[PDB]
């Protein structure tokens, strides 16, 4: 699209943004969790309370 | 995204991320070449990548680039498309581009797909062909007519347009008239398209369609223009040789 | 210096040298270029900075002294002024712009 | 209203020639999109055995070791496939070899002074100076002696000049050839080229009896334009024989008297190989792998 | 270097054809354009990777760290 | 000026598929 | 003809290197303007 | 880059059967856009592709020192005669056909060959990305370095485009 | 990878430390310490 | 001139009002040109 | 036995402990390192 | 609805505008102060 | 019991709740049977739009959308169409093994 | 992988450029085909590649 940019997989899998796991996101932020910082829709390190 | 000498506000501006495989570069549309002044030969950009939604919001509704469509130095605007694109409209709007069925199809779901939410009816509409009898056959403005039927609000009527293009009516032969550009309910009815109309260029279609529709449905078909004039140049090339 | 050749057919040995002598001046405008208008910008953003609109149209500077009671006369911003004075083709568009 | 009976009774298929490197056939009546199917797997789809994994011992020679582990992919080797399975990617290096996935290959040559007389050519001079592609040595390991015995594994052109030593240089090395499809790495390309043409068509539109008749010879290949006389004055003989040069628009006798345009739905293939297989075979293989393609999504589920 | 295994652009197998080519043009005397058809290189794609190989490994080779002189 | 010499002996090299040298 | 490369000259020329005298001597002529103004150190009328 | 000064970078390595093929099987090697040329001028490219196509097919190879042609004696009359003597088209033009959709191009497509060349200075060296990184001991900022992968700039010019954009948050 | 330091706190690893994607240490557990900021300095007679 | 308005700020003994933008990224407080410019307030329904 | 080899006479010679660095038949002091039997391994691409 | 908004940067979207363009006008003669030697002074 | 779940898959966000208008995703595909499918689909009587598309030349996937006008569904309409393109490699098969089999 | 060049000046053999073949002859098609090629932007084969065109060390 034009109001896009195609990011690598070489950066994606490096910048991280932190997301506050509530009642609405848990369900595609526990699959975060699970792929693992190599498979690329996942997370890299949560935050405790 | 920010190309790096910054000597305007268009010069960084906020895209949408779209994460490709198989790449090791950024990778950026044409329509964006002309507001970072970018030449597409080596450089870099800084991909800043903000961390609170109290910056998502800004980077989505005030620095994106769909309203930095108009430079604030005159109002012109900054954003079309290029060079090869420019040259496949003056084909395909042409009045010798016939397409049959199965070649009207193809081209609309190449460059619009519901899936992506690019349509607004959730299903594609078409248009009866212009010619009934020997064969049926589709023009090359009537692609144009749906590729704006379907980007385009249902409830709001189609854009009523005169214009001109950069291509004098003498090239084509005798009277013909294909320098008036002539939009009527959203209908493409007579002239061919160019950089005078989807290019970057003040009171084209794309300049119009800012204006009645507002800065999402001109950035789309940006997006709708980009892609039909590509899957088209595929199907139908275009060269330069020594007989030219 | 006068060329009569053509880029199809070929440029003869004496007016292929004199169209070497014009391909170079503008090329002694190449790095010229680089920091004219550098300095001059920084030097206008560090004082037209905190200059923004108010809530009473009026341009003022971020300490508060006035320095316009409207932008360009008429508060009308640049970005948003394209069609309107295209009144014809406001009255086509009349049921769509409504 | 079309139908695949509607499609057998006007469907044929003409051979030209058929070499055991290269075969010539026509098609005619199918579609474009049918057709360009089969160029695009004979490229692609179809695989191929090719050298994949490298190992080497000792490289003293010129030539670099990744430089020469490409030329060795780039060989073709004359095995059938239909012999080897596929192996597999997630599984383990001392497992992922088998007898059945992999054929290995090995070259040990080095370079020796030849006393001879006197410059001098360097096959007088040198002993195992040029390294051929026959000198990779098949080694058939586990069960490949009973079922490779009858067929061994050989380069399908045996004169591949791979590198060349002097003496006191050496290459030792042990290549692990397997199984792949030729849209990976070209090196799996079954076909040196697979492609079609378009039948020409060549209307003559006003009769161009006479000597203007011999000046329309000229403008097509010979196997093109027939003459006798005034009577049976220019009648294409065979259209199949013209490249479309478009020389005969470039006159101004006959840019009036002639149209150059296509049978749209009359395809000429040519396919060579790359040795390992015949070419009317590795068609066989493209017209199965676009059916085996179709069948596989066919009998497939859908969920969300 | 040496000759490349195959074309580039169509993908003959082209390595087998440099020491050929050179004994139609010594014991021959053919020129390049008889030497070419003969070793079948009939596409223009492949015909230009024999002609125009120039084979620098015989001048690579001089170079012998491991003899002496 | 003598015009660039043109070379003698030019003949057809670029036969459809098929067929290699049945011209005559 | 109207140029050629030198197919069995270069291959002819790799093997053997020439023994007397330096092939291509306009590429020696290239540097005569360095190698001579160093030679007219030592060399020369006047030592 | 070519010998004329048209270089470019390479946009994408486009894979084989979709690429457009031709009457004779070949596929070209390089794609190069028709608009690089009406800006540039560069016909001397464009006479290259038809000599070298002429060379290539007939064996023989072409002088092209400069001023040996004259405006009497083009060299798309001196070279398109070697390709109509092959059986080619005269002004170096194949017909191609499509490796998506199969169906022939519209017109006939310039084909040749050219000489190329390949330039020493290339992208290897370029991205970075920083997401924590080592920071500066006086300042507690980013620090300096490729090396150390970090420290992309926001400078001085990049400050008053988020203030331009009026995005308070941006800046923060 | 390891580099031996201290045992580490959450009273779950007594372990070494190791340090993470360029700037901080953790152990190899996955808790991670605060302040390891790692102080490199910039170049630029 | 940093050290010149520096010495004139302190002679003068100054208060800076902090409300220029080159001013609040100094002291790190957020700037007021745009979305700055006001402040957002939440609703609460109890007393 | 590793070895080495000089670079001017290519004669092989190991070398060992409290040794000159040069070679023993001429006295060349450039002495390159030679390969040795020993596995690498390459993707033929 | 086509009014300048409040809030709006307008020292820095004017002395941009005046600023850009300026990198567009480097070049010489084709009497009075040209270019940017007249935008200095 | 394994069959394989990614190969096809069906896309809610643009299938009618008739399913007479459906758009599919296949992964690992491409040009090769999308424009080969697209044919023999446009075939059926019933169907009102098909198209294929490629999204991005990067990622191996394919969309097809069928449209039909009634009494078919777009999943009832790709299945005659696989059918098809398996019967007409039938035939071609079938005659150029007899002409294999004529020299 | 150096080639000689089949467009060449005479000079070209003067010198004695052969000994440092700098490039290579390529197939090149003029033609606005993929869309990826706009603003000196160009389209290599990739099968091209896979089998050595333009490589380097």
């Amino acid at each position: 699209e034009t109001n896009e940019i195609g990011v690598p997989p070489v950066f994606a899998v490096k910048l991280t943004y932190p997301e506050p796991v509530t009642a609405y996101n848990i369900a595609e932020l526990r699959q975060a969790v699970i792929n693992g910082p190599d498979k690329w829709p996942g997370a890299t390190q949560i935050q405790n309370e | 995204m920010n190309r790096q000498p910054t000597l305007h506000k268009a010069s960084m501006m906020g895209h949408k991320v779209r994460v490709l495989p198989n790449e090791k570069t950024l990778r950026l549309h044409y329509a964006n070449t002309g507001a970072y002044n970018a030449d597409f030969d080596g450089d870099e950009m800084n991909m800043h990548f903000p961390q609170n939604e109290n910056a998502r919001a800004e980077a989505l509704n005030l620095a994106n680039t769909d309203s930095q469509y108009l430079t604030p130095t005159s109002g012109s605007p900054v954003r079309g498309l290029i060079q090869d694109h420019i040259s496949a409209g003056v084909w395909l709007t042409s009045k010798d581009s016939f397409f049959t069925r199965e070649q009207y199809q193809q081209y609309i779901y190449g460059c619009i797909r519901p899936e992506d939410g690019h349509t607004t009816r959730s299903k594609i509409v078409t248009l009866p062909p212009t010619i009934f009898k020997p064969y049926p056959l589709w023009t090359g403005k009537q692609i144009i007519t749906t590729v704006l039927l379907n980007v385009t609000p249902p409830d709001m009527p189609g854009i009523n347009l005169i214009s001109k293009n950069k291509i004098k009516n003498e090239y084509w032969g005798k009277g013909s008239l294909e320098n008036e550009v002539l939009f009527k309910d959203g209908a493409l009815l007579c002239g061919i398209l160019d950089k005078s109309q989807y290019g970057a260029s003040k009171y084209g279609i794309v300049h119009s369609l800012h204006e009645v529709y507002g800065p999402e449905v001109a950035a789309k078909v940006l997006s709708v223009l980009g892609r039909l004039f590509t899957n088209y140049i595929t199907a139908t090339a275009f060269t330069c040789g020594m007989d030219d | 210096g006068y060329v009569k050749g053509r880029f199809y057919s070929g440029i003869k040995p004496q007016e292929y040298y004199f169209h070497c002598m014009a391909g170079r001046e503008g090329l002694i405008d190449t790095a010229v270029k680089t920091s004219r208008s550098g300095y001059l910008q920084r030097c206008l953003t560090k004082q037209l900075e905190g200059v923004h609109v108010s809530y009473d149209n009026s341009i003022r500077d971020a300490d508060g002294t006035l320095v316009q009671f409207m932008y360009g006369g008429d508060a009308i911003d640049i970005t948003k002024e394209s069609h309107m004075t295209q009144f014809e083709f406001c009255l086509d568009n009349y049921y769509a712009l409504l | 209203e079309w139908n695949v009976e509607k499609f057998k009774k006007d469907f044929e298929v003409n051979i030209s020639s058929l070499d055991a490197r290269e075969a010539n056939f026509d098609l005619i009546n199918i579609d474009t999109s049918i057709a360009n199917a089969f160029r695009r797997i004979m490229i692609s789809e179809v695989p191929s055995v090719a050298a994949e994994y490298v190992y080497f011992f000792n490289n003293t020679s010129v030539i670099q070791d990744e430089v020469l582990a490409h030329r060795i992919g780039l060989v073709p080797l004359k095995v059938d496939p239909d012999m080897l399975t596929w192996v597999d990617s997630n599984l383990p290096d001392d497992e992922k070899f088998t007898d059945e996935n992999t054929i290995v290959l090995s070259l040990n040559v080095k370079c020796t002074r030849n006393p001879d007389a006197p410059s001098t050519d360097p096959k007088e001079l040198y002993n195992n100076a040029h390294v051929y592609a026959r000198d990779l040595k098949f080694e058939p390991q586990g069960r490949q002696s009973t079922t490779f015995a009858d067929c061994p594994v050989v380069p399908a052109d045996p004169d591949i000049l791979l590198a060349k030593l002097r003496p006191g240089q050496e290459i030792s090395l042990k290549a692990h050839c397997i199984l792949g499809i030729g849209g990976d790495h070209a090196k799996f390309s079954p076909v040196s080229t697979a492609s079609y043409r378009l039948l020409p068509q060549i209307n003559i539109l006003q009769p161009i009896k006479g000597e203007s008749a011999r000046r329309f010879q000229k403008c097509f290949p010979p196997g093109v334009i027939g003459i006798d006389e005034g009577s049976d004055e220019a009648y294409v003989k065979d259209a199949r024989k013209d490249t479309v040069s478009r020389e005969v628009l470039r006159y101004e006798e006959f840019a009036d008297k002639v149209k150059l345009g296509r049978v749209r739905n009359h395809f000429i293939f040519n396919v060579e190989s790359a040795g390992a297989m015949t070419p009317e075979e590795i068609f066989f293989k493209s017209v199965r792998i676009l059916k085996n393609k179709a069948e596989y999504l066919k009998n497939c589920p859908i969920t969300q | 270097m040496i000759v490349p295994v195959r074309c580039f652009s169509c993908g003959k197998v082209v390595g087998d054809k440099w020491e050929s080519y050179l004994n139609l043009l010594q014991e021959d005397e053919l020129d390049e354009g008889t030497a070419l058809s003969r070793l079948g290189l009939k596409r223009y794609c492949c015909r230009r990777m024999i002609l125009t190989h120039v084979d620098l490994i015989e001048k690579f080779l001089r170079y012998n760290p491991l003899e002496k002189r | 000026r003598k015009d660039v010499p043109k070379v003698e002996g030019l003949k057809l090299e670029h036969f459809a598929t098929g067929y290699d040298a049945e011209d005559f | 003809r109207t140029a050629d490369f030198r197919t069995l000259e270069r291959e002819s020329r790799f093997i053997n290197p020439p023994k007397d005298k330096s092939a291509f001597p306009l590429l020696q002529e290239a540097v005569q303007p360095h190698i001579g103004s160093f030679n007219a150190l030592t060399e020369g009328p006047d030592g | 880059s070519s010998r004329h000064g048209q270089k470019g970078v390479c946009s994408r390595k486009w894979p084989t059967i979709d690429m457009p093929f031709s009457e004779t099987g070949i596929q070209p090697d390089i794609i190069i856009n028709p608009h690089a040329f009406p800006s540039r001028m560069t016909i001397g490219m464009f006479v290259e592709s038809l000599a070298g196509k002429a060379g290539a097919l007939h064996g023989i190879a072409q002088d092209s020192t400069p001023w040996i042609f004259n405006e009497d004696d083009t060299p798309a009359d001196y070279f398109g005669e070697q390709l109509a003597k092959a059986g080619y088209n005269y002004h170096g033009n194949e017909p191609m056909y499509s490796g998506a959709t199969g169906e022939e191009l519209r017109a006939d497509i310039y084909v040749g060959v050219v000489y190329y060349q390949r330039l020493r200075h290339m992208v290897n060296d370029k991205f970075q990305v920083r997401s924590t990184g080592p920071v500066n001991s006086l300042t507690m900022q980013p620090v300096k370095g490729r090396k150390r992968h970090g420290g992309i700039r926001v400078g001085e010019m990049e400050r008053d485009a988020l203030i331009g954009h009026g995005t308070s948050f941006l800046l923060q | 990878t390891f580099i031996r330091g201290p045992i580490c706190g959450t009273d779950n690893c007594p372990s070494r430390l190791w340090r993470i994607i360029d700037g901080r240490r953790t152990c190899q557990y996955g808790h991670v310490m605060e302040g390891d900021v790692e102080f490199n300095d910039d170049e630029d007679g | 001139t940093t050290c010149q308005f520096l010495t004139k700020a302190v002679l003068d003994n100054e208060r800076e009002q902090l409300d220029s933008p080159s001013a609040r990224i100094v002291v790190g407080k957020l700037n007021n040109v745009g979305t700055g410019s006001f402040d957002v307030l939440a609703k609460v329904p109890n007393a | 036995t590793l070895k080495y080899i000089c670079a001017e006479c290519s004669s092989k010679l190991s070398l060992s402990r409290t040794d000159a660095v040069r070679c023993k038949d001429c006295g060349h002091r450039i002495l390159l390192k030679a390969r040795t039997k020993r596995l690498v391994q390459f993707e033929a691409r | 609805r086509s009014l300048i908004n409040p809030g709006e940067a307008v020292g820095i979207i004017a002395s941009q505008s005046v600023g850009e363009p300026s990198t567009q006008m480097t070049l010489n003669t084709f009497n009075v102060t040209l270019g940017i030697p007249r935008l200095r002074e | 019991e394994e069959p394989d779940r990614e190969k096809i898959k069906l896309l809610t966000q643009a299938t009618s709740e008739d399913g007479t208008s459906a758009s599919f995703q296949i992964v690992e595909e491409d040009h090769t049977l999308g424009n080969a499918l697209r044919y023999v689909i446009m075939k059926n009587p019933d169907v009102e739009f098909c198209g294929y598309s490629i999204p991005h030349p990067s990622e191996n996937l394919l969309n097809i959308r069928i449209q039909t006008y009634g009494e078919t569904t777009a999943v009832d309409a790709l299945q005659k169409g696989l059918k098809d393109l398996m019967d007409l490699c039938d035939v071609v098969e079938s005659k150029f093994t007899e002409k294999i089999k004529s020299m | 992988t150096g080639q000689t060049p089949i467009v060449k000046a005479n000079l070209y053999d003067d010198y004695g450029m052969d000994n440092f073949p700098n490039g290579f002859n390529a197939v090149v098609a003029v033609i606005s085909y993929t869309g990826y090629d706009m603003d000196d932007a160009m389209i290599i084969n990739k099968s091209a590649d896979e089998r050595g065109f333009g490589y380097g060390t």
